[PDB]
């Protein structure tokens, strides 16, 4: 009666049925292109049922196609995600270290800054967002009030 | 969707994936897959504590690649409680972006420019930097070595004769990689994007939770005029088909109709005649087509919850 | 696109979609999970009731022609609500005529 | 709107248009009527063009 497990009547067995059926990296690739929402599977319950998960999910992590959260004592996979962009990695750090020490100037100023160096600005500064005795009663309630013809 | 709205989607996650971690990742994917998100919502589907969604936030949202809305929410049955979205504005964004990558690559050439310099001189002891014109004058009576003033020690010459190849390898390397942005960016000044609010985020919303306690719905209070800074942006058819009977009976309407229109401007009987002597006014074939009937068949075989709703 | 949206359904949320290309065309509204789902054949509506512009509430009612069966849709953006209201009007309108002419014939 | 239609204005549209014929045929009597067809087919753009 459970709903854990499965009866196969050809040889009548009862097998363990596994959260998510995932036994190679196309069925895990699938499965996490066919979700509809952006909730991760645990690898928690991943790995049951699967002698080796952390291999394929690293092999995955270095090809890029799947997003993988690690833990913190130790890299161990935990809920994963469909990459559904291109390479993880293709910047260098001496590139993503000046991008983190470029600071942004202020908000109403960055579009007039823009226009200044020649690059077309995508916005306007929001300062300029302009906001924007009656005769015969016996009649009373009958006078349907045909104002405009 | 719209292709420009592909476009930029792309642009987006190109740029949180290669000049930011990877968490930040996940929580901007998160938002792009899905509408304005809430606080909750998003902590469920990426099972992170509020600490780690700190950082995370708070960078996106210096960066302006997620843009913020607080508004009060009453639930039915539990007091209400002020929850904050998460959203995207693409032309914030965009923006950001867009400088962001022309001070890079200017950082980057006017680095290049100042290396192309002489390279100056130090001074061992108070670590001092002097330029070539102003070691000059500090050089000994002698005129063999230059002396530092505070110290009085020679100086030694300065770093960064060598990096003339690296630093150009390393812009040539650097537009190669952004190479993609650049590219996005093209396209999108090349169309028109129109900014996004909270309101017109949510037409697009995939519900994150089956009982997600925030709610999703944006009701402005009544004749607020309170502004907040950048908080604004700039039939039927029925067809009929007639049969022989409805053609017969149109004719037959139609002509009831002639008569009741002829009536109607007809004059009345007073006026068609003098009444001045009136009283004055004051209080079978049946057979023949069977015998019919069966006498050809003989010839051919010898030949052969309650509110308020409205209606639409 | 106007033939799919977000709706709540017995204080579930999914996504309510209208399937037109298998006749005769039906509703179809999906909770996120999966666990629930929920299919009207639009041939039994009668008459199709809309919240007013006026009021905070987004709700869409599909009576069924006959204790009638009741249908309810709670929407969260107001054009959503209208683009699904105009599509789901045309189809109840021209399952309604062909009802008509199949009696009256 | 109401617009009202004969056998005789049937039978000369399908004389005049062969492909309203060919999407007739194949459909009137597989998957819907044909009151819902003539529907359909002044609702479309093909009615239109
Ligand atoms: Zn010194």
């Amino acid at each position: 009666k459970l709903d854990r497990i499965e009866f196969d009547p050809k040889k009548g067995t009862f097998k363990y049925l596994s959260t998510y059926d995932v036994h190679s990296p196309s069925e895990l690739l699938k499965l996490l292109r066919s979700q509809v929402t952006f909730k991760g599977i645990s690898c928690k319950d991943l790995k049951d049922g699967w002698p080796q998960c952390d291999e394929t999910i690293n092999q995955l992590e270095e090809d890029s196609k799947i997003l993988v959260l690690r833990t913190k004592k130790d890299k161990t996979p935990r809920y994963v995600w469909y990459n559904s962009g291109g390479n993880l990695k293709c910047i260098d750090e001496e590139f993503v270290k000046m991008w983190e020490n470029v600071q942004l100037p202020q908000f109403a100023e960055l579009p007039r800054k823009l226009q200044d160096l020649g690059l077309k600005p995508a916005s306007v500064d929001p300062a300029t967002i302009k906001r924007q005795k009656i005769t015969n009663t016996h009649m009373t309630g009958i006078l349907k009030d045909y104002s405009h013809r | 969707d719209r292709p420009i709205d592909d476009i930029v989607k792309n642009l987006l996650k190109f740029v949180v994936r290669g000049f930011y971690g990877g968490s930040f990742v996940l929580v901007l994917d998160a938002i792009l897959f899905h509408s304005v998100l809430a606080e909750d919502d998003l902590k469920q589907l990426l099972s992170i504590n509020k600490t780690e969604l700190g950082p995370l936030i708070a960078r996106l949202r210096s960066d302006r690649l997620i843009s913020i809305h607080k508004q009060r929410e009453y639930p039915p049955n539990s007091k209400s409680v002020e929850r904050v979205y998460y959203y995207v504005k693409y032309p914030h964004a965009i923006d950001a972006i867009k400088w962001k990558v022309h001070q890079v690559v200017q950082r980057l050439k006017d680095d290049l420019d100042k290396n192309s310099e002489p390279n100056g001189y130090m001074c061992p002891i108070c670590l001092t930097k002097y330029t070539q014109l102003e070691a000059v004058q500090l050089l000994n009576f002698d005129r063999t070595e230059f002396l530092c003033s505070l110290c009085d020690e020679p100086l030694v010459e300065d770093d960064s004769g060598k990096k003339n190849k690296e630093k150009q390898d390393k812009l040539n390397r650097l537009m190669d990689q952004i190479q993609p942005i650049i590219d996005s960016l093209k396209k999108i000044d090349d169309s028109r994007i129109e900014e996004n609010t909270f309101e017109i985020a949510l037409a697009r919303l995939i519900p994150p939770q089956n009982q997600s306690h925030a709610a999703y719905t944006y009701n402005p209070k009544k004749g607020s005029t309170m502004f907040r800074p950048g908080d604004s942006a700039p039939a039927t058819l029925h067809i009929n088909i007639t049969t022989a009977s409805d053609e017969v009976a149109q004719r037959e309407l139609q002509e009831r109709q002639a008569e009741e229109k002829r009536k109607q401007n007809a004059v009345p009987e007073w006026h068609k005649q003098s009444t001045i002597g009136k009283t004055a006014l004051g209080r079978e074939e049946r057979e023949n087509e069977k015998t019919l009937n069966d006498y050809y068949a003989a010839l051919a075989k010898k030949q052969a919850l309650e509110d308020e709703f409205e209606d639409v | 696109m106007s033939h799919s949206g977000a709706a709540i359904f017995e204080k579930v949320s999914g996504i309510i979609a209208i399937n037109e290309d298998v006749s005769p065309a039906e509703l179809t509204w999906r909770s996120t999970d999966g666990d629930k789902v929920h299919t009207v054949v639009l041939s039994t509506i009668d008459k199709l009731q809309a919240t007013p512009a006026s009021s905070e509430k987004m709700m869409l009612r599909l009576i069924g022609k006959v204790k009638p069966q009741r249908h309810m849709f709670s929407f969260n953006n107001r054009t959503v609500m209208d683009n699904i209201k105009m599509t789901l009007q045309q189809i109840i309108s021209r399952y309604k005529d062909a009802d008509i002419y199949e009696e009256k014939r | 709107v109401n617009v009202n239609l004969s056998r005789e204005k049937i039978l000369n549209i399908f004389e005049n248009y062969p492909i309203v014929k060919k999407a007739y045929t194949d459909n009137v009597p597989k998957n819907f009527k044909e009151p819902e067809f003539w529907a359909r087919f002044f609702s479309s753009k093909l009615f239109r063009k």
